[PDB]
């Protein structure tokens, strides 16, 4: 909420910079480079790379606290990330249910929007 | 409902990543025991020949490597031998009980025993053989062991190679244990605690005599990562901060914070109506922030972690509170940015109004801080002597019990520091301030007020974290570097406030079972530090030593950290692990480690000459020399020196592929002497040395540029070989154009091999002193400071 | 199909004056006067999106933005953003959840890349 | 080449450009990878040489 | 006869990275007096960062006076160093990466690699002499046979 760079959450009390911030650097010496990015779900870089980054960081965050409560804490989310690593959906067709391999990011965890931007940055 | 798998192949990422450890999860290394003798050679039985290489009709023996796996080329035999190097490392033991590897000599007169049970195999296979001469079997017949209770010595006999035996011998009389008792077990507490009138220390078991102890190497750090190795102390200063965080006693029985915030609100007079500056005086008041507040300052202070100032400027009792900290806590442990601007705000909102003086323009960069410039512009005397004290109080850098420690003033440690600030307070408020509103002036009164109706709270809290800080302090065992972070520990304002306004009159001291835990994680991870350095250094040693300059030592540095358990290796750049080479490599060897290398430095080439693999080198003579009469090859063109020849060393030859010396002299007949560790055919025909067939193996040198291929032939000329008649019919000695340089096995004698190792008989061995000690503090309501008064004193 | 031009129209006009954001909704405005740089393959782009329009059947929206195209002024841009607009009236698109999908994770996953990026990100 | 990993989580300690940043601005290390080492090594050496 | 341009010895044997870590480290412990002590400290850190690959920087130094003498060696027309129309632009990261990523690992032009440079600079050059040649040649016949 507090970080400039992630334009979702950024915001000093509760409102989002819905106008954004893109025209104050706006120049003749300046150039914006814009991209889409709403098909990065099952990209490469959503596969292992960023789940074991995340898996990082909470291994070392886990070397910060002395609270055991902490540590489950941490350690309940890194089994997420984990089972996530290598996950399967199913999709149904007709009478057959398809369970397709998807070891990549997608909407309707909780972290999708914020690990997304952490991911994007 | 059937099912459909789809499956896809995702690469696999592996990122790079060791497993990083907190320092109370480091286990201390095991005690190295050894259970066999050390040996790099045994005896074995060989085929002799007479003068004439006809066989004799009894074998003898001679000292043969276990383990013939020594390569080819200098520079691997020295690679080699620095292997061996870390092996003789791995085995030497800390202790040693000769009774453990004692085995029952099954051919001695009174039945005894020998070390170790190999010593028994040499002894079976020596008496049992119809060979053996009978003075032999007499001399096993009286090897037997002797106990001398008195002194707790055993004496063994022992078959060993003058070298194994020379480096059994050194484990024996160089090991790490030594006596353990009550006195030496209460002496390894730290003085300081034991000084503690606070604790009481009792045994209830008395150590016997036959009791060891191996003591940590806490030398003091050999490497001075405090000094330009940022990262890796922030690295070591955070595990220290998290470690400290640990032992920071709780504060129990604190003032409720429903009574405290109603008393503030009455104090405050907040009215409903207006917007107040008072109204944000009770933010993020809680006993948690006050706990917070506590672990974090005393845990920055032991691990000397630099702290950042989060404050929001609107709040004035967070300013006030600030006032307290850099009043009590050195300026000093504060990131400049943080404390300078807590100081302005501070100066700006408090001080400077109160007197009318006009706001303080300071600029950023400044060399002096906002409080060195208020003291010489203020006038006031109590505010400017505050001021001062503020600005010059400083940790005082003294050694204790060999320990660097940072020391906090007398005045700060009696809580005499809080009256200063709190007469520097109350001038502030008989103030007018004369240019602002009486609603300002009355916002700032109700603050001092807030910290004032504490005064003696605020003065026995002093004085609890000073305690709480030299207590835990006596636990530290690395000298304590005060040297400004990389990274800080961010101590919020409000968990400041929160600490001196529901701190209480109860006494909470670091429990004595917390001591010992905080001094043994210290004490680990100190003498791990020590030994793992005395790897890196004794390693690093050793390449020079051996002349391994295509070694690259990065391997060397990388294993030392990775061992350290707290860094994370696979972020550390290639140039800081060189510069941590570069110091290690200043260093003195350890004693033992220094020995063992000696050793090794001085029996590598008898060990190597003992190798049937490799030959020393090859003489190529364009003569007529007749082979050696030697008793274990029969006629053999061995050369035992290289003396009247020119040398021509392979090793260099292979680094700088110059081949032109070697070719001319090889087209031209040039008698020379290739040196260097190669590989040789042994060849047993008479016609083979008739058809001068040694002399046929180096072509391939002119042919190809390459000496890697090169293998000599040796030959074994005996009553073996299918056509010895002729040199038996011929009274013909052999002759040979070429000789392998190379050494004869040296004959294995029984009497001379034979040793009597000694040992202690029998002892017992501790690893956790303070186990033996339990320890209880007395109530908390008499624990008293250094003044020999009682810590909190308020009611 | 319609909405493409548009991301490539917003590159065509230049900046006489423009907003800042400074917090959540508050807009400091600029004199600021900025030129549109914009490459021959943009163009390229344009032409090629413009001509994916007609072979859909499109007439009169490709001509307006032709005509656009003569100037590329902000005064006349509202009917741009008219078309952008209009584009996403023309209903959703209830496509089967195995198609969706398999579109969604259609992936090409490759050994091939950039392992000092990866470990970098 | 030191692995860029490595140099980068170094120099960013030790420069801690993210903290001198103004909260609006983004600041970060750049072009500390191989390929840059590579081209400024053929680059000096070609430029010295011509 | 190939005129040469060479560098100081001190560069070759990568000597001087010494004098420029001194003063790095000099620059380290300077004041700064009116800056801002965060933006002091980062400045000194990245001295430091540079200072202290002092030993990687000699040997990056030394392996590239080498490479550019062993490849100076196969050159055969004259080194003239003129200041150019356009020049070679080079990013100062670029040269961060090279000075922060060099390790040890020596680098040195193959003798195959060597040889294809000494010989595509000859026949360059032989090219240019004999295309000089025809040139002259043409044009002297030219006037001598007064084609005006």
């Amino acid at each position: 909420k507090h970080t400039r760079e992630y334009a979702e959450f950024y915001s000093q009390s509760n409102q989002l910079l819905s106008y954004g911030d893109v025209t104050r650097f706006l120049s003749n010496n300046s150039m914006v480079l814009y991209t889409d990015v709403s098909q990065w779900d099952s990209s490469q870089h959503n596969t292992q790379p960023f789940r074991k980054g995340i898996i990082m960081g909470l291994d070392m965050l886990a070397n910060m606290t002395n609270d055991a409560r902490v540590i489950q804490t941490l350690n309940l989310y890194k089994q997420t990330q984990i089972n996530l690593m290598d996950s399967y959906v199913q999709i149904p067709d007709g009478n057959v249910i398809k369970k397709i391999q998807y070891g990549a990011v997608a909407s309707g965890e909780k972290q999708t929007k914020a690990a997304n931007s952490i991911a994007n940055l | 409902v059937q099912y459909e798998i789809l499956q896809k192949t995702i690469p696999t990422f592996e990122p790079k990543e060791s497993i990083l450890k907190k320092l109370e999860d480091i286990k201390p290394e095991q005690v190295k025991k050894q259970t066999k003798l050390f040996r790099i050679f045994e005896p074995r039985q060989l085929p002799v020949y007479r003068a004439n290489g006809e066989k004799e009709l009894r074998n003898r023996w001679y000292w043969k490597l276990k383990r013939d796996t020594l390569p080819d080329g200098d520079y691997d035999v020295r690679e080699y031998f620095l292997n061996l190097y870390d092996q003789v490392l791995t085995e030497m033991p800390d202790y040693l009980l000769l009774k453990d590897m004692a085995v029952e000599n099954k051919n001695s007169r009174d039945a005894g025993k020998v070390v170790d049970s190999e010593t028994a195999a040499i002894c079976d296979a020596i008496f049992q053989d119809e060979e053996t001469e009978g003075v032999v079997r007499r001399f096993i017949a009286e090897m037997r062991q002797r106990v001398q209770a008195d002194r707790n010595v055993v004496n063994y006999p022992s078959i060993l190679h003058p070298i194994d035996h020379a480096f059994n011998e050194y484990f024996l009389q160089h090991q790490l244990v030594e006596p353990l008792n009550n006195d030496i077990i209460f002496n390894y507490i730290p003085e300081r605690i034991r000084n503690d009138v606070n604790y009481i220390l009792n045994m209830d078991r008395n150590l016997p005599s036959t009791a060891r102890y191996i003591r940590p190497n806490l030398l003091q750090d050999r490497l001075n990562l405090h000094d330009n190795f940022e990262s890796l102390w922030d690295t070591i200063t955070t595990s220290n901060y998290i470690l400290a965080r640990s032992v920071v006693p709780d504060l129990k029985e604190l003032v409720s914070t429903e009574a405290q915030i109603q008393k503030m609100s009455q104090d405050l007079q907040l009215e409903a109506l207006t917007i107040q500056s008072e109204t944000q005086f009770l933010t993020g008041i809680n006993s948690q922030a006050a706990n917070d507040c506590f672990k974090t300052l005393i845990a920055a202070m032991l691990s000397q972690r630099t702290m950042s100032l989060d404050f929001v400027t609107t709040n004035y009792m967070s300013l006030i509170s600030g006032m307290w900290l850099l009043t009590v806590v050195p300026n000093d442990m504060f990131i400049r940015e943080s404390l300078v601007a807590c100081q302005l705000a501070i100066i700006n909102t408090i001080i400077y109004p109160a007197f009318g003086m006009q706001r303080m323009h300071y600029r950023n960069g400044d060399p002096q801080t906002p409080f060195q410039i208020a003291e010489q512009q203020i006038q006031n005397f109590q505010v400017a002597n505050w001021l001062h004290f503020v600005n010059n109080n400083q940790f005082r850098q003294v050694v204790i019990d060999g320990v660097l420690n940072q020391v906090l003033n007398d005045n700060i440690r009696n809580g005499h520091v809080v009256n200063q600030l709190m007469e520097a307070l109350m001038q502030l408020s008989r103030q007018q301030f004369p240019t602002m509103p009486v609603d300002y002036k009355r916002s700032i009164q109700r603050g001092i007020l807030l910290l004032s109706n504490r005064l003696g709270q605020l003065v026995d809290l002093t004085r609890l974290l000073a305690y709480n800080y030299e207590t835990l302090m006596a636990c530290i065992t690395m000298n304590m570097q005060h040297v400004q972070t990389l990274t800080t520990e961010k101590l919020q304002l409000t968990s400041v406030t929160s600490l001196c306004m529901l701190i209480g009159n109860a006494t909470v001291i670091p429990s004595p079972q917390t001591l010992f835990h905080y001094y043994n994680v210290n004490v680990n991870f100190h003498s791990n530090y020590n030994e793992r350095i005395n790897d890196a250094v004794a390693i690093i040693t050793a390449a020079n030593r051996l002349n391994l300059y295509q070694k690259k030592m990065k391997s060397i540095v990388e294993d030392f950290l990775k061992r350290l358990q707290i860094f994370d290796i696979s972020r550390v750049p290639d140039d800081q692990m060189y510069r941590l080479r570069d110091r290690l490599r200043l260093l003195p060897v350890e004693i033992r480690r220094l020995d063992i290398f000696n050793l090794i430095l001085m029996n590598m080439e008898q060990i190597e000459r003992a190798s049937d693999k490799i030959a020393q080198g090859v003489i190529i003579a364009y003569r007529d020399m007749q082979l050696e009469r030697d008793e274990m090859y029969g006629y053999v063109n061995i050369a035992r020196n290289l003396d009247g020849f020119q040398q021509i060393n392979l090793e260099e030859l292979m680094r700088t592929g110059d081949y032109a010396q070697i070719t001319n002299m090889l087209l031209n007949n040039q008698p020379v002497a290739l040196v260097g560790a190669l590989p040789f055919i042994t060849d047993s025909s008479v016609i083979s040395l008739v058809a001068k067939l040694d002399a046929t193996v180096f072509a391939q040198i002119v042919k190809l540029r390459k000496v890697d291929t090169l293998k000599p032939i040796l030959y074994k000329i005996n009553s073996d070989s299918n056509d010895f008649y002729l040199v038996a019919n011929y009274d013909w000695v052999p002759t040979s154009t070429t000789k392998v340089y190379k050494q004869i096995p040296q004959q294995f004698d029984f009497r001379a091999s034979m040793h009597m190792l000694t040992s202690n008989l029998t002892f017992t061995v501790y690893s956790d002193l303070l186990a033996f000690v339990s320890a209880d503090t007395v109530e908390p309501i008499n624990a008293v400071a250094f003044d020999n008064m009682r810590i909190m004193n308020e009611l | 199909l319609v909405s493409s031009p548009m991301s490539i129209l917003v590159a065509l006009v230049d900046i006489n004056g423009t907003f800042i954001t400074n917090e959540e909704l508050e807009l400091e405005f600029s004199n600021k006067y900025v030129r549109a740089i914009v490459p021959d393959q943009t163009f390229d782009e344009l032409k090629q999106m413009l001509d994916n329009m007609r072979k859909a059947g499109l007439t009169d929206i490709p001509k307006m933005i032709q005509d656009w195209l003569v100037d590329c002024s902000i005064e006349k841009f509202p009917l741009m953003a008219k078309i952008y607009s209009w584009s996403f009236h023309v209903g959703f698109r209830k496509q089967k959840m195995l198609d969706a999908a398999l579109d969604q994770l259609k992936t090409e996953y490759t050994e091939d890349v950039d392992d000092e990026m990866y470990r970098e990100y």
